[PDB]
């Protein structure tokens, strides 16, 4: 009857298993090494920035922008009202992931003089072009030209986000830790 | 398939070998089949492509030789080839026009295709492995323009292994897999060079289905009338063989060909190519100037065209409840464009094989080789109008091609008739 | 950004008989020396290739006296000592200096049509061309628009286009007006800078085309080679090809 | 050519392909080949072997991911896999034990045939094709030692292009052209990479003409008596198809054998390997007890026991008026060892193919089975006496075997009757 | 040169289900940090692999703050920093103190017999034996042939093989009679040079074994994994094994 | 008649020396770069070798031994009569390719205590054990047993030839110029 039917199927089952566990391993290894999930933190001296200066620093392997925004930057972030952005989301790790993406809520100070986040277009990942470049006073990415405003908030172009915003908080008067 | 003389051992070694390992009556067979007589110009392509892999292969091992995958030794290592190994830089040029050589040639080699209907029954399984062969090709020239690491190398790398990271859900984990970290590193540089080198073979392996597959069938002609199969007298009128007729004819082709091409490589190798790769990469820096190599603008074009703007974006963002943004809708329009070329059997709802018997059929594959070359033109252009419009004009007629007019076309258009045999066509 | 215009110089290497100038290479090796070093590198040219057929061709002994003048710091000893023909230039001094080793073939003068490129396929990349016109395309008065509105550090240049521009220099969709745009390199040239020993004038016009040769070599060293490789391949190939020809005709008369 | 019945297109897939690219019908014919009844567990180590190089392959691609072929970075970067990468420590001593899982097969494989003559005719191609995959392997399994930059690495790769600098004439031209300069290093490591990558596809290729040859022929069996080929009725007597009763058998032998090797790699991973490969190379001093790996052995042991006091060594100097010294005449010895093992179709002038039915046969082969696992030994043992003499006899009667004894045999012997049927010796 | 007798210590980590004791490599860092280190570095091995699984597991907090008592050369700054976890261990500060990431495997103490290699098929490679064989076989007093004849700067060790041996300790052929010969390793250790926390005894025998344990976790930090996939393996396999026997016996019943 | 009989040789011969043009440059780039043929000299400081030490140095990526001999050494050499050896030509660079390989014309000095020479095996390259090793009071190769005596002239084993000695010359009394 079904006794030897069973085995065909005992021993086709105990193959794809076997098979399964040789397999994953072989994916796993492209997976990030022990050398790479190490990740770090970093501390950057900001003494030397001036208003209207865009510092770009690399961490974990990507850039971070620290600029220090000018008068006419925050004037327009704060003029943008929300139903009039792509994103509505503040894309912010230091606060709620709910928040609005109000000028605000885009700074670490209260002041909304200090605006750090990752320089990488949400779109493909290129870096984006800052020293108010673009369409609205921000940012401009050269690859498929998506346009960022003077916040980080996406306002045209195929990039489906606005630039996001990694942990980082001031140390003391002159020192951000990124992470 | 086509009725003809087979072959037979005549030298004591040919003897000895043939009841053992038939490789020679298998070289005989391949290189003496009947071939049709009214092969034009357009029949070089293949044997231009066949050569191309070689090049490729050779000239791409002979680099690996001197060439060293680490973000700190590789852009050095290249100028290592070029200035200081013998006849390094000629090597080099080879191995990089010889690629853009490679994709002028499948182009070609498509279009004969589209044209001539040498796609319809019973040739779905050529076209199909040809599609596998032209998107390994495309990855494989991918991660061969990595390994200089320049500044078009290493953006470029970001962006298309970007493009998986738009799929819902699964994409991000995918990109980080294929990266090997948060971002493009060492690690992508290490792993491209043995995938750059493995593919090239997996190439080569459906090159010879793709062979073994016209050769079961056939080849296409001109008129699209397939060989008469009744006898070896009429099959004879419509054919000759292969070798010598059609194998001198290649190889004068090719020369031809290669002529052109080794004066490109002697007189103007970097005409073809993007001076920004001759910076080293800097990864906190995209150039204002970033353009994909040539034979990707096409499909640059396509997905950048699909902004959140385009109307059509709005409603699939709408009714996918937001999940089809313009972000992963311009990563769909690419694969999606190259997808339907692949369905094109099945769309082609017409029973005539050749379009040069086709009248409306001409006007609107004519149309999508103009459009072919006007999005090669949009892709190195900027994105401000009239350009975004251009795009998307040339994007949806692309997609309107194969997915309206074409299924459309068989059921209203009146073809002329065709000659009854090859041999009619030939004579004429 | 954009494109923008280079004037065209008539460099003896351009054409598919164009040559290096022997004698215009070591003065623009003078030039590099004395001017262009303090600030930029050229840490992909080996020194010795000075002496490699095809580029200045300085005997032997004078490329070791050359080598002298740099201090590198030896990889196993790392301790300083004098440099070697088999050394490379050092990097560049000045950190935002960018390396010159490549500069010619990662710069084009001539663009368009419309982004068709027919303008390359005649006249070439038009590296050295740039080059020049940078060195040449210092203007002593700024445009109009800028007159009190001058980046402090930076200094206006025709052909440079990667620049930053004032906002009054801007039109109403905030494209630059100006030719060019300002550059960080302050003008390096000016006449009889350079002691030319075979007294070779130094006007900056000529320095400025004799440095640009000496940075296309740099580049290009094996740009001769490729071009007899380039003749030899065609010239057997037109042979091959006329050969081919007539026996693929001889063959189909006995069919057609 | 065995009678058989063919491929039949069932499903409207099938049919469809069938008549497009018959590549099911191929595989059905294949797959499906009457195999004789009575093969024994010595049959397996082909398809262990096809596994060794699939196992090779995929660990070589994915461990090639993350290897720098750079002097400077080489041993760090295989450290970097041992300890960073996700699970790279296994993968790299599957890799590594995986060579020698490799070549413990190949030795099986060769003395199988050598035993049950499956070299004779009709299968000669197979035999020789197998010998050239035995060189690419050993080629193969050399470049991929030198990678690691280790101390057995790199004055392993010092002796092994120094065997071509013994040539006269052209040895020296050879060398620096094999090295890259006058002494191993970055170059050699850099061209040894690509090679290694090269040579497994051409392996591959290999088996796959290896797989064709005997497939036209059939396969030998324990007896040396063809199958009967007159009708069907007959060779199913003799024969029962491949799949499924010999797929599940050979299955069933490689979980056997991969059950033992997966306990080597995951309990004794270091055993076969030489612990001075895990200090970095130092090309100013040589480690006292390098030793080749442990499948190169008895061909070491035959190079170096020709010194210049070898008695023939010193006739061929005074004859060959000095041109071939102690040093030319290893190597020849060497490469003559493997050369006259290719040879022995022609050298066996013996017609029973099965030496089951040979007994003075049977004496010899065990005697240079015995041999094989004495030079083994010696190879890794001090040149000083006693070793030196069991190296010169040793070698000696591995020629002598194939060069006097097999010649003389097959003119002496009186051989025992074989079966009348394969179907007799499987019903016993 | 040759092979010799080691001491055949009990380690935790042989045999098929043999693991790393945690405490005893901790143990062993503390004699490496505070004896070995002062010549022998670990440039293969990670300062942040202290904590992973399979090893000493040390709080991540802990080996931050191990890591600052390195002084390394930041490689963008080039001005000397603390270390941090993400740096491996230094170079030997000994010019001649060989790196000791992959000593344990890197030396066989177990050979033969007649060079048939039965001894480590059964008792392992046999580095982390050597090593203490090594640590363990400094004796007061050497061998009486060499009692006028010590090279100066040199030591004679019972375990060590691959030393200069005076001639006085060679018999007729040259080949040496001592059991060992003179290594340039002082004696390193001592009864009680190392304070554990909890007490545990630090004899020269304790400190050679606890150390040799920490060495073979270095060069193999991934062993205890090995083995548990080594395991799974063998225990898929002998299943489908066993499966794929009854499959090939049951399906020739037809046949035979 | 052999009009077109010509054409197919000459076709045939202009494709064989396209093919051999083509075929060269690929065998071509396997030899030394130009970086590798840039050979260059080196200076070796001597003054801290003591009688009975081996310093051994890299030159142009291989060996090169430079060993003060002790008395016993020098002596050792000189008692060796030519018939009694295996290569009786000096393999010197600085003198005659036809001398003899007496001790005299192995050393750089007329007193014999200086030997020069390539650390490199002449059978397959490897690098011999000084400090007196061997059966012949000199070297010892222990890849295949080559013996070498206190002059570097080979004696017993599978190595044809002594060991070679380079273009070497005191430039003072502590330094060497090699090459
Ligand atoms: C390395 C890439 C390729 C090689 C070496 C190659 C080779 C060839 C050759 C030698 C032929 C016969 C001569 C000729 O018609 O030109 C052929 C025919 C053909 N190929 Fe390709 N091909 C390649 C890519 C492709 C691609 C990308 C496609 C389609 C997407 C394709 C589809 C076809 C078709 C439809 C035919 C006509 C077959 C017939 O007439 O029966 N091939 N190919
Ligand atoms: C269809 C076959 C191939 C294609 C289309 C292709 C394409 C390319 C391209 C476009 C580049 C960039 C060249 C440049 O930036 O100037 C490249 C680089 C490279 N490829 Fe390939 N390749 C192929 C086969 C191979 C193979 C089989 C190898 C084997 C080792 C190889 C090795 C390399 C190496 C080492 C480089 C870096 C050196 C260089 O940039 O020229 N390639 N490849
Ligand atoms: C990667 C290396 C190899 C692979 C994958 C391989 C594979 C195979 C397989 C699957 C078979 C059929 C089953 C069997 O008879 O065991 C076979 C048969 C055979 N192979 Fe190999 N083999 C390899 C190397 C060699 C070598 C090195 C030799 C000889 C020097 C050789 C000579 C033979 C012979 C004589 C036969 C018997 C053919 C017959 O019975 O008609 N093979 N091989
Ligand atoms: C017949 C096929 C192959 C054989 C016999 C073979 C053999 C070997 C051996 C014995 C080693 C030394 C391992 C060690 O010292 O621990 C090695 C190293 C290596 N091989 Fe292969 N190999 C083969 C195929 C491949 C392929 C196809 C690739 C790449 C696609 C590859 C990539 C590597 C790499 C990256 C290493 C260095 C890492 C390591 O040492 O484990 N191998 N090979
Ligand atoms: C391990 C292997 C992997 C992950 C392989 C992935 C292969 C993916 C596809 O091949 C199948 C892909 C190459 C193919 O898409 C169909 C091309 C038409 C992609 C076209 C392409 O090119 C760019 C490029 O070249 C750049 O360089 C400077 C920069 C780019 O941004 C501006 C792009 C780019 O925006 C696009 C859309
Ligand atoms: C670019 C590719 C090239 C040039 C390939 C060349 C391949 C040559 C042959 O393969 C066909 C060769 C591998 C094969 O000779 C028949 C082997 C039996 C060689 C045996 C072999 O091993 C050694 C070895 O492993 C060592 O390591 C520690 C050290 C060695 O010195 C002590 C040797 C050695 O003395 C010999 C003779
Ligand atoms: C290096 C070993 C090479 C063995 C090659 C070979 O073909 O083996 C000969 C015998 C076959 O036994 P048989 O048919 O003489 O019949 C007699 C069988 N008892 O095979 C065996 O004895 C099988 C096991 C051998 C493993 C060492
Ligand atoms: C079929 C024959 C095609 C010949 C193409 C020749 C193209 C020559 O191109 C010329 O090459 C010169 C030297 O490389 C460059 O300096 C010029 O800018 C370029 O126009
Ligand atoms: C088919 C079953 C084979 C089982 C083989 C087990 C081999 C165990 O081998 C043991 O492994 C230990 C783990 O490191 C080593 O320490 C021992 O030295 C070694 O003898
Ligand atoms: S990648 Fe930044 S816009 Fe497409
Ligand atoms: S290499 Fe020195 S003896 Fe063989
Ligand atoms: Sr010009």
């Amino acid at each position: 009857g079904t006794r030897r039917d069973f085995l065909y199927y005992a021993t086709a089952g105990a193959g794809a298993v076997a098979t399964g566990a040789a397999v994953w391993p072989l994916i796993n290894q492209m997976n990030p090494s022990a050398d790479v999930q190490a990740l770090a933190s970093i501390f950057v001296d900001v003494s030397s920035v001036e208003p209207g200066v865009q510092l770009t620093v690399k961490f974990l392997g990507c850039p971070i922008f620290i600029r220090r925004r000018t008068e006419a930057d925050i004037e327009l972030g704060r003029s943008v009202q929300l139903g009039q952005l792509v994103d509505t989301n503040a894309r912010n790790a230091n606060i709620d992931a709910g928040a609005e993406a109000t000028d605000q809520n885009r700074t670490l100070d209260e002041a909304g003089e200090w605006l750090v986040m990752w320089g990488v277009c949400t779109h493909l990942g290129c870096v984006p072009i800052g020293g108010v470049s673009g369409d609205f006073g921000g940012w401009f990415c050269p690859c498929h030209g998506s346009h960022y405003d003077s916040a980080g908030r996406i306002r045209k172009g195929p990039a489906p986000e606005n630039l996001p915003i990694p942990l980082a908080k001031f140390i003391d008067e002159t020192t951000i830790q990124l992470g | 398939g086509i009725p003809h003389d087979h072959y037979e051992p005549r030298t004591g070694i040919e003897k000895w070998l043939h009841s053992r390992l038939p490789i020679v009556a298998l070289a005989y067979d391949t290189i003496m089949i009947p071939t049709p007589r009214n092969l034009n110009w357009m029949w070089i392509w293949g044997v231009v492509l066949a050569f191309c892999l070689v090049l490729q292969i050779v000239t791409g091992i002979v680099l690996a030789m001197h060439y060293t995958p680490h973000v700190d030794l590789a852009f050095a290592s290249v100028e290592h080839i070029m200035r200081n190994v013998n006849g390094g830089f000629m090597l080099r040029y080879l191995h990089a026009n010889g690629a853009s050589l490679f994709f002028i040639a499948v182009y070609l080699h498509i279009f004969r295709g589209l044209y001539y209907g040498s796609y319809k029954a019973p040739r779905e399984v050529t076209w199909i492995v040809g599609m596998l062969i032209y998107l390994a090709m495309m990855a494989t020239a991918f991660m061969g323009y990595v390994l200089p690491w320049g500044q078009m190398s290493f953006w470029g790398a970001t962006v298309i292994t970007g493009l998986f990271g738009a799929i819902p859900g699964i994409g991000h984990s995918i990109q980080t897999w294929l990266l090997g970290g948060p971002c493009v590193d060492n690690a992508t540089l290490n792993r491209f060079f043995s995938l750059h080198y493995l593919l090239p073979f997996v190439i080569a392996a459906l090159v010879a289905i793709h062979i073994w597959a016209f050769h079961s069938t056939g080849n296409n002609n001109p008129t699209g009338v397939e060989v008469r199969r009744t006898s070896k007298a009429e099959a004879q009128k419509d054919t000759v063989p292969f070798w010598p007729y059609f194998i001198i004819k290649d190889v004068f082709a090719l020369a031809v060909v290669l002529l052109v091409f080794f004066a490109i490589v002697g007189f103007m190798p970097n005409y073809l190519g993007h001076p920004d790769n001759y910076i080293e990469a800097n990864p906190l820096s995209t150039p204002a100037h970033i353009v994909p190599e040539w034979y990707f603008l096409p499909f640059y074009a396509i997905l950048r065209a699909f902004t959140a703007d385009v109307w059509v974006v709005q409603i699939a963002n709408f009714i996918s409840f937001g999940i089809i943004d313009a972000k992963f809708f311009g990563v769909l329009a690419m694969f999606g464009a190259i997808l339907v070329m692949a369905l094109v059997p099945w769309l082609d709802t017409s029973p005539v094989r050749s379009g040069r018997y086709r009248p409306m059929f001409k006007i609107y594959f004519w149309l999508l080789a103009a459009d072919f070359v006007i999005l090669t033109w949009v892709g190195a252009q900027q994105t401000t109008f009239p350009y975004d419009w251009i795009s998307l004009i040339a994007s949806a007629y692309w997609f309107a091609y194969f997915l309206v007019i074409l299924p459309i076309l068989g059921a209203i258009e009146k073809p002329v008739a065709p000659p009854a045999t090859i041999e009619e066509d030939f004579n004429a | 950004a954009g494109g923008g215009h280079v004037e065209d110089v008539p460099f003896s290497f351009e054409g598919p008989f164009g040559t290096f100038d022997q004698h215009q290479l070591q003065r623009g090796l003078q030039v590099y020396t004395e001017v262009c070093a303090a600030c930029h590198g050229m840490k992909f040219v080996p020194i010795r290739s000075l002496s490699e057929p095809g580029g200045p061709e300085l005997p032997e002994d004078q490329v070791r006296a050359y080598a002298t003048q740099f201090t590198v710091t030896d990889e196993e000893t790392g301790e300083d000592r004098e440099g070697k023909p088999t050394d490379h230039f050092p990097h560049s001094a000045l950190e935002n200096a960018p390396d010159l080793s490549l500069m010619a073939k990662a710069r084009a003068g001539f663009h368009g049509p419309m982004g068709t490129g027919i303008s390359q396929l005649f006249n070439g990349i038009g590296g050295p061309e740039y080059i020049y016109s940078v060195l040449t395309g210092f203007p002593e008065e700024p445009p109009k628009c800028a007159e009190g509105h001058e980046p402090d550090g930076f200094y206006y240049n025709r052909a440079f286009q990667n620049g930053s521009v004032p906002d009054t220099c801007k039109d109403a969709n905030g494209v630059k007006t100006t030719a060019g745009s300002w550059i960080a390199m302050p003008p390096p040239l000016m006449d009889d800078l350079v002691e030319y020993a075979d007294g070779h004038d130094a006007s900056v016009h000529a320095m400025a085309e004799d440095v640009s040769a000496f940075l296309m070599w740099a580049a290009e060293p094996k740009l001769m080679a490729r071009k007899q490789a380039g003749f030899t391949a065609v010239m057997f190939l037109t042979v091959l090809s006329v050969l081919l020809y007539l026996t693929n005709k001889r063959l189909w008369a006995g069919v057609k």
